[PDB]
């Protein structure tokens, strides 16, 4: 099946900000290529 | 030293045993070729049929090699049962022990009053750690159409045309030969104990090791306490991890991984589009269907082959095993050969039989040293006119500054006597010089 | 957290209820082999 | 218990189906194969029938399920037993016929009886000194 | 190219199916001859 | 891997024939090495 | 992996996965035990050869194919002579 690589290395691509964006977060390393797919692994950010 | 040798000498001994399983038999393994092959599809009986002889070959083969274990089988209880002569008084009910030596545990039920029950209780005991014996595969066999929700593999192989048939003389009437067998040593006419009573049997056989009759006859309770305590570590020994046990249980073992794999091979695509007849004859006609379960055929009737040519292999061991064993039947328990190692490790005094799932166990008991002593022994003395003697089973030994006799295997200095020396006319070098003996 | 997917080959082990308990990526390393040949997640001790 | 909401088949780990969730009326049932096997067919050369044996079967599911027959029939420890008559107490030192388990199928009609190829001597001599 | 493969997969299968049969009956006789030789270091060589 | 279980069989059957030949060594050895009792003074250097 | 210019054929059986492997005893160790079964009959206590010693043992053999032990004990010197004369003709013997 479409599988991840055990062993191979998830990234942190989540980005939080206040209220300037930088214009290096629209670019490669961010920016990513799609290939045959992404498992994604998603931290539920429960506020109060 | 002079003309002595320092040798230890055994001054004390007890009698242990040991286990020895010989495997003599086989599940009968028959496989249905075309219920294998084909299922019940008709559109592959078809094609199978123009493959001619295949299946009637791997039929042809199968039998010749379930007759090979049934002659087998029937040439060991023969071996079991030759000369074996009983009392029509004897009563296994009343009569278990001779000489304070107990054989209850080896006994089962004689004669046929008392049924199938002919199995000992040593029997019994080897048999229920063993799930898969002959009646183990008539139960799970006929469990088959039970309705259960467990999902036996027996069942999935025999529905599939691979089966184990039972063997053509049931355990329980092996379990009776060797319980008669057994019995046959025990009392008159003691017919597999050479045609006398067990204990002196065991007595002389230990005296025959080079151990003088004056302490056997004086430790005869010792010895048969000695006998029955390894007698009954024979039998808590199958509660550990056993030799013996594991040996029996990789029969079964290596049989049922043999007959899974066997099964296995129906899954197997070969290269066709599925593995199952049923989606190839649902998907195509005949035109392209015929092309499909012709891979599946020819991989199908490869994997037979290959089982086929395993099963011949495996065969001829159990043919050469269950030779063993009547060699052993007829040199360890019907009479005492002279060959050294034949008879299990040591110094071995008698062998015994019981029943085992596909074979026989032997139990072999030997003479074991239990501490020593060392001493000067001469090999032979040159004695009176130069005449020569050496020791029969034994050493000349200086016991009160006095040349003595000793057995080899327990010390206990006896004078010297024409009973236990080989004269010779001339006495060869480095013999102990000794003018006043004799 | 985001990881490329693609074509591989798992032992999925399923309980008694059908949960997907443990996996093994089976190229992913030489135990993982060893898993995957055994079909099991541990296998007997031996040499392989 | 294990049908999840979009799930509706239970497979073994060969692929094959052994159960289902009927989408209809969300019943759920287990698949069984249906039964197959062989017929043991004893033959002598001197008779005009064979007596067959249905291994591990008892006679009422071979007669409700596989066939209805006229011969007569036994329910015998291997199984089903067609045209042959129970004698198990009658004993034979010699068989052509080898079912399995020391059961042997004679013929004058077929018997089916105990096969003990092997006997002890007997003496009626003292065991006592 | 399947369909070549394929040939060369069952002659190669085949090739080592016959030379597993081979050695199996191999191994046969090479356990016979080690049971005499035990027997002949008992009878001949630790004893007569 | 559409053969399946065939490379399976013959890795297996030689893991068997290799366990046999392994078996029979140890066998032998232990026929040779059974009952050998020997003196601690034995030095084969000037006892020969 | 030595990077010789000798293609060996065991090289070649090895790369296309067909290897013999080495025995869990080496030949050193059996040659070790053959050793030691065979000092067992040279000294005390004899465990190989009857526990008498290993000329005694050679004398009653030959005695038992109906030799008189006069003409045996006579010659010992004959009959060890012939013995590691046949000893030294096996081992010349493997040459041819
Ligand atoms: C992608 C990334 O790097 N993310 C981090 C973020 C950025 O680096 C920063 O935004 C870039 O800025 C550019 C591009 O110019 O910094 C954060 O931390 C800040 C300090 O670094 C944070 O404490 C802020 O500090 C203030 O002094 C200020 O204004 O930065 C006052 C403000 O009220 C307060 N924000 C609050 C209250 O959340 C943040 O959040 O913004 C934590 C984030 O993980
Ligand atoms: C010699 O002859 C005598 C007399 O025939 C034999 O003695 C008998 O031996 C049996 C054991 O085989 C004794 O059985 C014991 O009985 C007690 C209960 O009384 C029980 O607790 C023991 O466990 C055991 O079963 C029996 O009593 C005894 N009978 C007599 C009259 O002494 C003897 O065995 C013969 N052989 C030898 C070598 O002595
Ligand atoms: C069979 O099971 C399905 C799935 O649970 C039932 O369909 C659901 O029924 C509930 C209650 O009416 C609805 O809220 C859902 O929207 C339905 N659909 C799905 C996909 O969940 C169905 O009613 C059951 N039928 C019977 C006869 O038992
Ligand atoms: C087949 O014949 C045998 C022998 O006559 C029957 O076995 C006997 O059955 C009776 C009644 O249960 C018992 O009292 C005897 O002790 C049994 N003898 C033996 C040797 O077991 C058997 O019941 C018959 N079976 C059928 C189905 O007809
Ligand atoms: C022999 O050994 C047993 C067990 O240790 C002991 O009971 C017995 O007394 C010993 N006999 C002699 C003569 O040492
Ligand atoms: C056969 O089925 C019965 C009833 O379910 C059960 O008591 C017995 O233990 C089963 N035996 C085997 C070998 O499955
Ligand atoms: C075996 O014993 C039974 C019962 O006495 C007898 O009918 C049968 O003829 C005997 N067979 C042989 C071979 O002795
Ligand atoms: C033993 O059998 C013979 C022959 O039938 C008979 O003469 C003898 O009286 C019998 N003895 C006993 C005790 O039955």
């Amino acid at each position: 099946g479409y599988f991840p690589k055990s062993g191979a290395n998830f990234r942190d691509l989540s980005l939080k900000g206040t209220t300037y964006l930088s214009t290096l977060w629209y670019q490669k390393p961010f920016l990513s290529d799609f290939n045959n797919g992404i498992f994604s692994r998603v931290k539920n950010t429960k506020l109060y | 030293v002079g003309g002595l040798y320092e040798i230890k000498i055994p001054t004390n001994f007890t009698i242990v045993g040991q286990e020895e399983f010989i495997q003599t038999n086989s599940p009968k393994v028959t496989i249905d070729c075309s219920l294998f092959v084909c299922s019940n599809y008709a559109a592959c009986h078809d094609l199978l049929s123009e493959y001619g002889t295949f299946c009637d070959n791997i039929n042809s083969i199968l039998d010749e090699v379930n007759g090979l274990l049934d002659t087998t089988q029937l040439h060991v209880a023969d071996t079991l049962m030759q000369g074996v002569t009983l009392s029509s008084n004897l009563n296994t009910n009343l009569h278990f022990d001779v000489d304070n030596i107990n054989f209850k545990s080896l006994v089962g039920c004689l004669g046929p009053h008392c049924g199938s029950s002919s199995r000992s209780f040593f029997e019994d005991l080897l048999f229920d750690k063993v799930k898969l014996s002959d009646v183990g595969f008539v139960e799970a066999y006929n469990n088959c159409t039970g309705g259960s929700e467990i999902r036996d593999l027996l069942c999935v192989q025999s529905f599939n045309g691979i089966k184990v048939l039972p063997p053509i003389l049931s355990e329980s009437q092996i379990s009776g030969y060797t319980t008669a067998a057994t019995v046959a040593a025990m009392f008159p006419p003691w017919s597999a104990a050479a045609g006398i009573p067990f204990s002196l049997n065991v007595q002389y056989r230990i005296n025959g090791l080079g151990v003088t009759m004056d302490v056997l006859n004086k430790n005869q309770k010792l010895i048969a306490t000695a006998f029955n305590n390894a007698l009954l570590s024979i039998q808590n020994g199958f509660s550990a991890p056993n030799s013996a046990l594991a040996k029996i249980q990789s029969v079964v073992n290596s049989n049922a991984q043999a007959l899974n794999s066997l099964l296995q091979q129906l899954f197997n695509k070969f290269g066709a589009i599925s593995s199952s007849l049923q989606e190839i004859l649902s998907r195509l006609d005949p035109p392209e269907a015929q092309v499909q379960i012709d891979r599946l055929i020819n991989g199908r009737l490869t994997a037979l082959n290959a089982y086929v040519s395993q099963q011949l292999s495996d065969i001829s061991l159990v043919k050469f095993g269950a030779a063993l064993a009547m060699e052993k039947v007829n040199e360890c328990v019907k009479s005492q050969s002279p060959r050294i190692n034949f008879c299990g490790n040591g110094n071995h005094i008698l062998s015994l039989v019981q029943n085992a799932p596909y074979g026989l166990l032997f139990m072999h008991f030997s003479y074991k040293p239990i501490s020593f002593k060392t001493v000067l022994v001469s090999p032979g003395l040159c004695i009176s006119g130069d005449v020569g003697i050496a020791p029969k089973q034994g050493y000349f030994i200086k016991h009160n500054d006095h040349w003595m006799f000793t057995g080899s295997s327990y010390y206990y200095p006896e004078p010297i006597s024409d009973k236990n020396v080989v004269f010779m006319n001339t006495c060869s070098v480095n013999f102990t010089k000794a003018p006043l003996v004799y | 957290w985001v990881t490329p997917l693609s074509k591989r080959q798992y032992l999925l082990k399923f309980d008694n209820r059908g949960v997907i308990t443990n996996a093994v990526d089976c190229s992913s390393s030489f135990f993982s082999e060893i898993q995957c040949k055994t079909k099991s997640l541990l296998p007997n001790t031996g040499v392989y | 218990v294990y049908y999840n909401s979009w799930q509706n088949l239970l497979y073994d780990s060969n692929g094959n189906i052994i159960g289902f969730k009927d989408f209809v009326t969300n019943k759920t049932y287990n698949i069984f194969p249906c039964y197959a096997g062989r017929v043991s067919a004893a033959f002598h050369q001197n008779a005009s029938s064979l007596a067959l044996l249905y291994r591990n079967l008892k006679c009422s599911y071979v007669l409700n399920n596989i066939s209805l027959t006229t011969q007569p029939y036994f329910d015998s420890y291997l199984g089903c037993v067609f045209n042959a008559d129970n004698l198990t107490d009658y004993s034979v030192s010699s068989c052509a016929l080898r079912m399995g388990s020391g059961f042997c199928v004679d013929y004058n009609s077929y018997r089916f009886v105990t096969f003990e190829p092997f006997n002890v001597s007997f003496v009626n001599d003292s065991i006592e000194s």
